[PDB]
């Protein structure tokens, strides 16, 4: 028997359980549901969606990303979290491929409930998709190209994979200027990975294409009162000091005393030490001080004097971008100068962008670290211009980190939909069928990708699966009329680490929800 | 057959019913070329023509069709 | 509803009419291959197209006379 | 006032007196001859009601949107009937009366305001009221001559006049004749009830015809 | 179309609303102008009277809902 | 090619007919509020605050639109504000006239690519002939930072 | 966060300890006044500074606060349009005359191109037409007449010519005095385009 | 009966106005109910908008209570008001049970109700004072008891004095 | 615009409508149920169905013919 279907019920109020059949349904239907909407947003022709929260503050956002749709929906159909989950680790894995793995999984779950209304059993096509994916691995791992050594090509295939990156986003407007943009900005960090080190400022009004790339750093604190507001041939010390009301760290030390004067005297005594530690810390030879924290009257004043340029409130990541940019060392005692480096820039100002007032740093020792003024015509524009960079940034270092890339536009899904097939027409039984299956899906990702675009998709993928087939093993879809085309000559570049990535998730994903037989909920709270 | 509610949808109906009993076919052609009539009449009225001289056009410009389509008319056996 | 383009057909139409002189050029929605209405055999009765245009241009102008409404 | 145990009228009953009460009516006709002011005219536009029921009347004629309006004011209903008693005795310038009597109320309501007797407004109303009925009666045009073609032409000429303001003003010369040769045909007494009137669903405007 | 949560009122019943409130405003003082004009009484809602003639006071006590009232009353 | 793509979903297109029905009637509320004869509002919040202005960022950030379409014209408003100052009503009202074309564009058959691509060259074109069109002004010339602030001053 | 402004406005150097307090550090000034607006308050003046600071404030007046707030935002705007002035200094006519020079060079753009682009930019020139409709109306004139006077002017040459609201007619406006800076129409047109073609690239909504 | 993932979509945007408006409505009735269930259950077992608006504004710092009554009611009252004269500082004010519209229990088995409310949050919840305060004690014996707890705050003019800020300035 | 997806309403209180891809979705989704319910009757080795009435008399029908399955539902 089971459990709902027994005579005697064995659950509390507001639990239940959904056996084989029904839980198969519900999770098939979960799946194809989050595959259709976050499909349509595909390609280079994929439009944006409108995320309109129903709480209190009711914000809305505008986006392409998957991930960021896949995030902010409420979500009751358990395979629907386990896709929005893939969706979000493949987000936090690389920039790219939310979309992309998102619908390869509800593909193959689709092909599964398929190949189960066929009369298959679920580990046949888990065997099967086991040995396809082994398959198209390998295919794509040996059709993978590095271009590493080589300077030139290197860069060439860097912008060619932002260009790729940004087709499908809002900047596909400006492609060229935003890809040599991200470039630029990526190529700055030398080597490094932190995306953390660039810095995105938006900035409410003007068109998208003002946006820029700073050649130095900019700032969003402020100076003090009388300090100058300009400064040539800067010594930088950072700082991460109290500087504010600094108290010894004897927390139980107090002041206990018979007399008013010598609670003034004891007064004046901070006062020295205060004025001693800006002694020592202005016997570096220094023009601008960043402190971390907070920069209260006294020590302002005391900077103002030397004429020495204080900026307060510099948070953690404000402190780090400007050690990496101008070289110098975060500080928090100033005993040995000699010890502690300092950070140098040629000029520093304030400079007016928009209706606010930043501080400028210009000719930067260092500058591993950027920072990129994004300038648009509303709210909505601007984070979803801050997103789209936020991939090509990811995809630029994930290519950094691991040269190897593969062709883009459907080429890399066709080789290894091909490599599928021929594993599968090669062995008998019914997991022939799954690895058909399984191509099937990897063929309809560059279908959808067509049926974006309005195109002939069935055309396309025929004539695609032909030249494949021969052994035109660089043919994919030209998007800029609807044809086949040459992608090592027109430039459509992905890194294979995203593709991977891709590929692995969304058969993991598939695999574990196709596992499942029963689904037990508990009593809602 | 459709539950409308709105008093411009029902002059719509009795337009459609009113092509059916004078004709009995284009009941539909009626209803798309008076929509088109009124989307076109909004753009004019968005800038600054009064609506009785909408209507007074679009009577003008109804008896030329109809001239016109007295005359490239056929006859047939 | 043929699936063709809807202002790119209908402009060449136009143009060949005005070409042409013939009024019997319509939209091909069968896919014949060609214009020609009347080699198509497609047909309407001249009272239809009459009271269509008539009843449709009487309803227009109550519509656009009412600017006011009382509804409970 | 004082609750006082024993009470003259009936509880509830509500009263107004003074200029106040007479203000708040002026302004009720006001408010009334606005519901019908802009049906007047050649650029006269329609206006639709609908009942309980959820019937809608589309009219131009002033009687009839009264009519639909489900007043209550005591004295707004004096505008409502004036106005069927224009469409009864004349059956014409029913949108007229109503703009004219509240224009009227409107001109003398600063007067009233300023603490001026009614019975001077009164008296100032019908003297003037006398008066420009006999310039009315006066300076009236009038034909002397009973000539056949002229006479039909005038019958003409008021039937497009009475008729430029209304959904079929389009068609109105084609009209006002067939409601000329209509009338003419009435023996003695012109009758209303000796003219059908039929209404038949679909066709245009110009297939309507009178019947000999 | 608009989809703003709230009622609006534009043309002519906007203007009319506002002069009608600037009137009876005046209407509620005009009897206290001059030697001739009488004092009002103001009862709160827990008894208290008030007794004067001058309108700033009798527009300060007064509730005011409508915006160009309190334009009045403030002026 | 024939027949060609049926649209199966249909639904971007009722979505983009809402987004422009919002953007024009945004457009048609602040429309009496341009130039030197235009008229203010009054908008009353949630609390008491009465507020008389005929700044169009003003009116359309005192008011709740509850319309995604309505909330971008808002911010477009805003930045307008931000970067110019004035002509935050005509730059609303010139982005809702552009989707009623839109509107009569999307009929015809006209994909929303072409249309940005069209309205991307237009724009360009445009600013060249403002460009063309300008003159050039020296700040120590009083007369015309006068007539400026006059013109500005005009409509309010 | 007013220290800053007094500072600019003065000169005085902020003291935070006794010690450090010399006449050096402070502000020397004509007059330092305290004044009552007509019994509505009291306010503090300090007139005429030695060496003076780049900064000035503006006293707003008013009966009511509506009217206060107002003034403050039309004075605000035409600091605004003075900042225009200060950077890109390019001045254009008003009075509708750059949306209507607009609506026909595009048309006449649209004529020369081809294909469903020409439509759309064709709309473009319409949508930009609606300004000088909008002006014309609200100042009683018809705004279709009006409006096809401004395009057959601007056709024959005069670039100037704009609405009149004075003379409730069409005529130049650089004789009245109706002038603009260019990065308020090329702002304007610019982000406009930008919100119409971000709102084109949408295709659904989702309820989070 | 499929299609679970239902996306309501546009639905929710398109008709926000009458969800909005049942929802201020609800909101509005759940701050009445908020308000009326301190009462109930909490010590109960151990215009309303009026009511509401009134605890909600006036000082955090002033001690305000509430009584709830229906028609010794009368010697209650009259202590309250000997205490009102005696504490002008308070402001003692009555309000019937059926106008809040509280629950069946509390109006049969809680008539005198001696609620007091200091900064929005019942710092005194006397219910029943019945049977620990008696039936005709006087206002003295009320006052003494609330005190005991320390919830109770601790010359004559001839009738007033109160009435530009330039008060008096003899300088030439 | 659609009829029901626009600011003004044009309908009574309950009447529905759905566009070309709900109405689609609705009827495929109605017609692929009848199906496979109707199903699995089907062949020389078909089962049989039961058939439960929720009136007062609660008629109980065990039947394999399709026609009578379908008649006795209720189809929305
Ligand atoms: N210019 C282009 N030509 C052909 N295909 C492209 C182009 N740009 C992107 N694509 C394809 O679109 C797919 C989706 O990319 P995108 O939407 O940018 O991110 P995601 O992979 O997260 O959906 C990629 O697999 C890529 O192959
Ligand atoms: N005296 C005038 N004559 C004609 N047009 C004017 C005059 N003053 C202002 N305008 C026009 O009115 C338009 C609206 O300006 P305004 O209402 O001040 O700000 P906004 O552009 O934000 O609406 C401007 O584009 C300007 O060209
Ligand atoms: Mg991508
Ligand atoms: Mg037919
Ligand atoms: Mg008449
Ligand atoms: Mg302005």
């Amino acid at each position: 028997a089971s459990l709902s279907l027994a005579p005697v019920n064995i659950f509390k109020a507001g639990a239940d359980e959904e056996r084989a059949e029904t839980a198969r349904l519900t999770s098939f239907i979960g799946a194809i549901a989050i595959g259709d909407l976050v499909k349509s947003t595909l390609g280079p022709k994929g439009m944006d969606k409108i995320l309109l929260s129903s709480g209190r503050d009711a914000s809305l956002m505008v986006t392409n990303d998957g991930a960021t749709i896949l995030k902010n929906i409420g979500v009751d159909n358990p395979a629907a979290k386990v896709l929005v989950d893939m969706s979000r680790v493949q987000d936090d894995e690389v920039g790219d491929g939310t979309t992309s793995v998102t619908v390869l999984a509800a593909e193959l779950l689709r092909e599964a409930e398929s190949l189960i209304a066929k009369k298959i059993h679920p580990q046949t096509i888990i065997a099967g998709w086991r040995e396809a994916t082994k398959a198209a691995r390998e295919a794509l791992l040996s059709s993978a190209v590095d271009h590493g050594s080589d300077e030139v090509k290197f860069r060439q295939d860097l912008m060619n994979i932002a260009g790729t990156t940004l087709s499908s986003k809002l900047l596909t407007h400006h492609k060229d200027h935003f890809t040599k943009l991200a470039v630029e900005a990526v190529l700055r960090l030398k080597g490094s990975g932190n995306l953390e080190a660039i810095h995105i400022i938006k900035k409410l009004g003007g068109s998208l294409a003002d946006s820029y790339l700073d050649e130095g750093f900019l700032l969003d604190k402020k100076i003090g009162v009388n300090q100058p507001k300009r400064i040539e041939n800067a010594k930088i010390l950072i700082a991460n000091t109290g500087m504010d009301t600094d108290k010894i760290k004897i927390f139980g030390s107090r002041v206990r005393v018979d007399s008013t004067a010598k609670v003034a005297e004891i007064e004046h005594a901070e006062k020295e030490k205060m004025k001693e530690k800006v002694e020592r810390i202005l016997k570096h030879g220094i023009n601008c001080f960043i402190n971390r924290q907070l920069i209260y009257n006294y020590p302002e004043q005391l900077f103002g004097a030397a004429g020495v340029m204080a900026i307060e409130h510099a948070d953690f990541a404000g402190v780090e971008r400007l050690a990496l940019v101008t070289g110098g060392e975060i500080a928090s005692t100033f005993d040995h100068p000699e010890l502690v480096k300092l950070g140098s820039c040629k000029l520093i100002e304030e400079v007016m962008i928009g209706e606010d007032k930043l501080i400028h740093f210009s000719g930067v020792a260092l500058g591993e670290a950027c920072t990129i003024v994004l300038r648009g015509a509303t709210q909505q524009i601007l984070d979803e211009a801050e997103r789209s960079l936020h991939d090509a940034l990811c995809v630029l270092a994930q290519t950094v980190k691991d040269s190897r890339t593969v062709y883009g536009g459907g080429c890399s899904e066709m080789l290894m939909a091909h490599a599928v097939t021929q594993l599968a027409n090669r062995t008998p039984g019914k997991e022939a069928v799954a690895m058909e299956s399984y191509a099937k899906a990897l063929r309809m990702l560059p279908t959808i990708i067509a049926d974006n675009a309005g195109y002939d998709s069935a055309d396309l993928v025929a004539q695609l699966r032909a030249a494949h087939s021969e052994g035109n093993t660089t043919a994919g879809l030209d998007m800029r009329e609807g044809t086949i085309g040459d992608m090592a000559i027109l430039g459509i570049t992905e890194s294979f680490q995203v593709k991977r990535q891709v590929l692995l998730s969304a058969a993991e994903a598939a695999e574990v929800i196709l596992r499942v037989d029963n689904i037990i909920k508990a009593a809602p709270r | 057959m459709m539950d409308v509610d709105h008093q411009i949808a029902k002059l719509m109906v009795e337009l459609s019913k009113s092509q059916d009993d004078e004709i009995g076919d284009g009941t539909t052609g009626v209803v798309v070329l008076a929509g088109a009539l009124l989307e076109e009449a909004e753009q004019l009225l968005d800038r600054g023509i009064h609506p009785i001289r909408i209507a007074d056009g679009y009577e003008q410009a109804a008896r030329v069709a109809i001239e016109h389509l007295d005359k490239i008319s056929d006859s047939v056996l | 509803n043929s699936g063709m383009n809807p202002i790119q057909t209908m402009t060449e139409v136009r143009a060949r009419q005005v070409k042409e002189m013939n009024p019997a050029l319509g939209i091909d929605c069968l896919h014949k291959g060609t214009n020609d209405m009347k080699q198509q055999h497609v047909i309407e009765t001249l009272i239809g197209k009459k009271q269509q245009i008539s009843l449709a241009t009487q309803m227009v102008r109550m519509i656009l006379k009412i600017d006011d409404i009382r509804k409970p | 006032m004082m609750p006082t145990p024993v009470i003259l009228l009936k509880e509830g009953t509500d009263s107004s007196q003074g200029i106040p009460q007479l203000v708040s009516n002026i302004s009720a006709c006001q408010v009334i001859a606005e519901a019908v002011r802009t049906t007047l005219g050649p650029r006269g536009m329609d206006k639709l009601i609908v009942d309980g029921r959820g019937k809608a009347t589309i009219s131009n004629d002033g009687a009839t949107i009264l009519k639909l309006l489900d007043v209550v004011h005591p004295a707004a209903k004096t505008l409502v009937d004036i106005a069927k008693s224009q469409d009864a005795e004349v059956g014409d310038g029913t949108t007229s009366v109503t703009l004219l009597a509240a224009e009227f109320l409107k001109q003398v309501k600063p007067y009233v305001e300023e603490g001026l007797h009614p019975q001077i407004i009164i008296r100032a109303f019908r003297t003037a009221t006398q008066l420009a009925v006999n310039k009315i009666k006066e300076i009236a045009v009038t034909v002397k001559k009973a000539d056949k073609v002229e006479q039909r032409k005038l019958l003409e000429k008021c039937a497009m006049t009475a008729l430029s303001s209304k959904l079929i003003s389009q068609q109105k010369a084609f009209f006002a004749k067939m409601v000329v040769d209509a009338v003419m045909m009435l023996d003695d007494l012109l009758q209303l009830k000796m003219i059908g009137i039929k209404k038949v669903q679909g066709g245009a405007l110009e297939d309507s015809q009178l019947v000999a | 179309p608009l989809s703003v949560f709230g009622d609006r009122s534009t043309g002519e019943t906007i203007r009319s609303q506002n002069v009608m409130a600037a009137a009876s405003i005046a209407n509620i003082v005009k009897s206290s102008l001059g030697p001739v004009g009488l004092d009002k009484m103001l009862v709160d809602d827990i008894g208290d009277v008030t007794i004067t003639n001058d309108g700033a006071t009798i527009l300060k006590l007064l509730e005011v809902e409508h915006p160009a009232a309190k334009v009045l009353c403030e002026l | 090619r024939g027949k060609g793509a049926y649209q199966d979903r249909d639904k971007p297109a009722q979505i983009r007919f809402s987004n422009i029905s919002a953007a024009k009637a945004v457009a048609d509320a602040i429309r009496t509020s341009l130039g030197p004869k235009g008229m203010d509002k009054m908008i009353q919040d949630g609390k008491g605050d009465v507020t008389i202005t005929n700044d169009g960022a003003t009116i359309l950030k005192q008011m709740q639109v509850l319309h995604p379409a309505a909330r971008m014209l808002v911010e477009l408003s805003k930045a307008q504000d931000i970067e110019a100052g004035d002509g935050t009503t005509s730059v609303v009202i010139i982005a809702g006239s552009l989707l009623d074309s839109c509107t009569k564009l999307l009929q015809k058959g006209i994909h929303p690519t072409i249309i940005s691509e069209s309205f991307q060259k237009a724009l360009e074109k445009g600013i060249e002939i403002l460009t063309d069109m300008s003159r050039p002004v020296e700040l120590s010339d009083r007369e015309t930072l006068l007539n400026s602030a006059t013109t500005s001053l005009n409509s309010k | 966060e007013d220290i800053e402004f007094i500072c600019k406005t003065i000169g005085t150097k902020p003291v935070a300890h006794i010690d450090q307090f010399t006449a050096d550090m402070l502000g020397s000034a004509e007059l330092a006044e305290e004044v009552n607006l007509n019994g509505s308050g009291k306010l503090l003046k300090i007139t005429g500074c030695a060496s003076p600071g780049k900064t000035v404030t503006i006293v707003v007046r008013g009966s009511n606060k509506l009217v206060i707030e107002e003034a403050e935002r039309s004075i605000h705007d035409a600091l605004c349009v003075i900042r225009c002035l200060v950077k890109k200094r390019a001045l254009i006519a008003g009075g509708g005359a750059p949306e209507i020079e607009l609506a026909l060079r595009l048309t006449e753009y649209s004529r020369t191109l081809s294909g469903m682009e020409s439509y759309c930019v064709r709309a473009f020139a319409d949508a930009m037409e609606v300004i000088p409709s909008t002006l014309a109306e609200n100042a009683g004139l018809n705004p279709i007449s009006t409006v096809t006077e401004l395009r057959n002017r601007h056709a024959q040459g005069e670039k100037t010519a704009g609405i009149n609201v004075r003379k409730g007619g069409i005529s130049n406006i650089l004789e009245e005095l109706v002038v603009q800076p260019l990065l308020v129409s090329v702002s304007a047109l610019t982000l406009a385009t930008e919100t119409v073609r971000s709102i084109l690239k949408i295709d659904d909504v989702v309820n989070t | 009966l499929a299609g679970e993932g239902i996306s309501v979509n546009t639905g929710p945007k398109g008709v926000i106005n009458d969800w909005r408006r049942f929802k201020q409505l609800e909101t509005e009735q759940r701050e009445e109910q908020c308000r009326e269930m301190e009462r109930l259950i909490k010590k109960l077992s151990m215009s309303g908008e009026g009511f509401l608006d009134m605890i909600d504004k006036e000082q955090k710092s002033i001690v305000i209570m509430v009584h709830i009554y229906e028609d010794g009611t009368e010697a209650m009252n009259g202590c309250m008001i000997c205490l009102a004269a005696e504490y002008p500082a308070v402001k003692f004010c009555k309000v019937k049970s059926s106008v809040i519209g509280a629950s069946s229990q509390f109006t049969r088995n809680a008539l005198p109700a001696l609620l007091i409310y200091k900064g929005g949050e019942l710092i005194g919840n006397f219910v029943r004072v019945t049977d620990q305060l008696g039936d005709d004690f006087f206002a003295v014996d009320l006052e003494a008891f609330l005190q005991e707890f320390g919830l109770l705050p601790e010359v004559l003019t001839s009738v007033r004095n109160s009435a530009s800020e330039d008060s008096d300035l003899e300088i030439d």
